[PDB]
């Protein structure tokens, strides 16, 4: 089986600038490489076939060349748009393979956070349980701290966190961070505090008895 | 356009039927002298109404819509005319099809009465590629 | 227009056999090969297999003989049927053209002892920030639209997260102040998989 390797895996850009993704494989493939864009919550979208030939709908700025083994997708001027992931697929040989894709990460200036906080609803109280919720909204980079106090007090235990994937517009990053309580333990508490950090935090909160 | 066989030899590697689905270059040389004599305009009509198109003989019942092909399934198949251009890339991306339907290069009965287990090389023998 | 459409159940027990169908339609079809890629967790895309327009199929040796296509060219139909999965087969299946021009959305499958459960919608009322939690649910996935998709931008729905057999996440909006709460602000659920719709309307307090 023919192995594609798309090294680096990941690989991040300034848009306007050039970048060369490049997949070697580990026999001639003569020009049996196609290029695949893939977004999360979509299908993979065909980009170049043959190693070279144009599709119709793709922007001009996506091209490919190589042959054999070594193999380069092109993308002139990087949009904000051109975040994902790609990937090489060799059709030389059964059974046709991939490579492990190569992950572009859109470069932009810093951004804080919008944080906003929401107490446990009625609803949940009513079911037993407690989660506290806080939204971090549009930041920039990807690794921000974030920070939880109880009555003053910091909590680590019950919390999740989840970013979601560079925006295609902004290349800003969002994430929700979730702290999950007893309803006893919601009681027993007045003050909830949800504090972003950036390598001076953004602080929101809320009290119980308001 | 009629290809020289060295011009061809060179043109379909630079294509990438070199070992696409394990067949060696000459296989492919060896199946165009056979079906069209190295000429991309070549068209040869069948009894059953279809027609072969170009370097490698593409049929218009499963592959090319020539518009009088009896039972043919997709008229939006590419044009059987699109088959016949000086510049192979249509020819050799419906050949690489064909090949990947289930009978390799059997699907080509010139090929296979004339080139298989045949020296193929000879076909690319003398050439520089 | 030529479209690509896979359903079939979305949840499969260990040992049991993984079963897709794909519909091909569209005025614009093209003599191709019909082919199963699957993408893991992990983002590794594997191309699984084939039926050529000839009715030939062609099958991943990786997939260690478990692997079955048929096809039904009167209803434009094709089938996999995958044996004896294991969670190593957690996946999103894809029926594409051999071309590669058409691949169907995906349809996420999981392979699992867990039971079926609806979520839990719960709205989180406090430029105006809202959100919804959908809770525990099983398996995955859930959509969330708010005003049937109208809301388009503001929204970020954030990945789910497993704890004990039941997965929970959460989405926001942001609209203009004036917009809400003057005028309402809903938070559609679908979980297909239990048949649960929710409309959840997020109010004052
Ligand atoms: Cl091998
Ligand atoms: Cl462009
Ligand atoms: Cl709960
Ligand atoms: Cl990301
Ligand atoms: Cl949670
Ligand atoms: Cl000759
Ligand atoms: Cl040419």
């Amino acid at each position: 089986d023919i192995v594609l390797t798309q090294s680096p895996a990941t690989l991040s850009v300034t848009p306007g600038n050039s970048v060369s993704l490049s997949c070697r494989a580990s026999q001639s493939i003569g020009n049996n490489l196609h290029w695949y864009q893939q977004k999360s919550h979509e299908s993979p979208r065909l980009l170049i076939k043959y190693a070279s030939q144009s599709i119709s709908g793709i922007p001009s700025r996506f091209s490919g060349s190589g042959s054999g083994t070594d193999f380069t997708l092109s993308i002139n001027s990087v949009e904000t748009e051109d975040f994902g992931m790609y990937f090489c697929q060799q059709s030389n040989s059964w059974p046709y393979t991939f490579g492990g894709g190569t992950k572009l990460e859109i470069k932009r200036a810093d951004a804080a956070p919008t944080v906003s906080i929401f107490p446990p609803s009625s609803e949940q109280l009513t079911s037993g349980g407690a989660s506290v919720v806080c939204f971090l909204n549009n930041f920039y980079p990807k690794d921000i701290n974030v920070k939880w106090k109880i009555d003053g007090s910091e909590r680590q235990n019950g919390v999740l966190n989840s970013w979601t994937d560079q925006d295609s517009k902004d290349s800003t990053y969002s994430m929700s961070s979730t702290l999950t309580l007893t309803k006893d333990e919601y009681e027993r508490h007045n003050s909830y505090t949800c504090e972003a950090t950036h390598k001076s935090p953004i602080v929101k909160s809320f009290n119980r008895n308001e | 356009k009629v290809f020289g066989r060295c011009e061809l030899a060179a043109a379909m590697k630079r294509h990438g039927l070199d070992n696409y689905q394990g067949y060696s270059l000459g296989n492919w040389v060896c199946a165009a002298k056979f079906e069209s004599n190295f000429n991309t305009q070549a068209t040869n009509r069948n009894t059953d109404g279809s027609t072969d198109y170009g370097i490698l003989q593409i049929n218009s019942r499963w592959w090319c819509n020539d518009g009088r092909t009896p039972g043919s399934e997709n008229l939006s198949n590419i044009p059987c005319s699109a088959l016949l251009s000086s510049d192979i890339t249509a020819s050799v991306n419906s050949a690489k099809k064909i090949v990947s339907d289930g009978n390799g290069m059997n699907a080509w009965v010139a090929w296979r009465n004339r080139c298989k287990g045949t020296d193929v090389q000879a076909w690319i023998r003398g050439c520089r590629l | 227009d030529v479209q690509f459409q896979e359903s079939g159940p979305s949840l499969v027990k260990p040992s049991q056999t993984l079963s897709l169908t794909c519909s091909v339609t569209g005025d614009s079809i093209t003599s191709d090969h019909w082919s199963w890629i699957r993408k893991f967790p992990g983002n590794r895309l594997e191309y699984m297999g084939y039926v050529s327009y000839s009715g030939n199929t062609f099958y991943n040796p990786s997939l260690k003989s478990r692997i079955s296509i048929t096809r039904d060219t009167s209803k434009n139909q094709y089938y996999l049927d995958l044996n004896s999965v294991t969670t190593e087969d957690t996946a999103t299946y894809y029926c594409a053209n051999w071309d590669g021009d058409y691949w169907g959305q995906g349809t996420l499958v999981t392979v699992s002892a867990a039971k079926t459960t609806p979520p839990s919608v719960y709205p989180l009322a406090p430029m105006v920030t809202l959100g919804c939690l959908v809770k525990g649910y099983f398996p995955e996935p859930v959509t969330v639209t708010w005003n049937s998709g109208s809301l388009s931008s503001g929204v970020h729905t954030f990945p789910a997260v497993l704890q004990s057999d039941l997965y929970t996440l959460s989405s926001s909006v942001t609209v203009p102040s004036s917009t809400w709460p003057s005028q309402t602000v809903t938070c559609n659920v679908a979980h297909p998989a239990s048949s649960t719709k929710v409309d959840k309307k997020i109010v004052p307090r």
